[PDB]
């Protein structure tokens, strides 16, 4: 986590309005996610975000990547992989590393 | 040659497909390409710029083709759909470049600001050469 706080906080600052970020969830479509190479990363299910630090136009998040399962008499999402990322004002996730599979 | 100061400019305007936006949050771009951009997507003062490098990040709405049968099935269960953007950033032209020495950013509706009809915001970048 700490080296990702380092990378994030090194984004140069600017006086602007605060953005409202997209709080993606098991209920919602995950946003487009990209690896540090620029390659599209396609998740096998939805994601949940945990904000770590925030900048007016970008924030740092922990991205939890899920895989839907058979539970009870229905289905719901349980965990698969995680990645630290920054998110911008189009809601896009920029991963700092390939997702760690749990 | 004697100091020759360039002036680069980009406007984000309202569109029938939805608003263009100045931003850092641009898809399919490697970290290196985003390296010198402030949090607003505007290139930082004191930065060398080379042909193809970004001065001002911008995204526009693309696409809106009718949904696939797949993307409709989901459109009920996983949540209502959402929309795709493309990189339409201001990039240093071929045969140019140098050091960023100033930036100017204006937003429609700020006090005293008068932009062209349709324009939400405008950014200018000045570079040495």
């Amino acid at each position: 986590v700490e080296p990702y706080i380092r990378l994030f906080e090194a984004i140069p600052d600017a006086e602007t309005e605060l953005a409202t970020f997209y709080d993606a969830d098991l209920d919602t479509l995950p946003p487009r996610m990209f690896l540090p190479s620029g390659d599209l990363y396609t998740p096998p299910g939805p994601v949940r975000l945990e904000e770590i630090k925030r900048k007016r136009r970008v924030r740092l998040v922990k991205v939890s990547i899920y895989r839907f399962e058979h539970v009870g008499l229905g289905l719901a999402a349980r965990p698969y992989a995680y990645a630290y990322a920054w998110q911008g004002d189009n809601g896009i996730l920029h991963l700092y590393h390939a997702p760690v599979v749990l | 040659g004697p100091i020759h100061i360039e002036r680069y400019e980009i406007e984000a305007r309202d569109t029938k497909l939805g608003p263009e936006r100045i931003t850092r949050d641009i898809p399919h771009l490697s970290e290196a390409a985003l390296r010198d951009l402030d949090e607003e997507g505007v290139v930082r003062i004191g930065a060398e710029v080379k042909p193809g490098d970004i001065l001002v990040g911008r995204t526009s709405f693309k696409g809106e083709s009718e949904p696939t049968p797949e993307e409709r099935l989901l459109r009920s269960i996983f949540g209502e759909k959402a929309r795709d953007v493309k990189d339409t950033s201001l990039r240093v032209p071929p045969g140019e470049g140098g050091i960023v020495v100033r930036t100017v950013r204006l937003r429609r509706g700020d006090p005293g600001v008068e932009l062209k009809p349709g324009v939400r915001e405008v950014v200018r970048v000045y570079v040495a050469q």
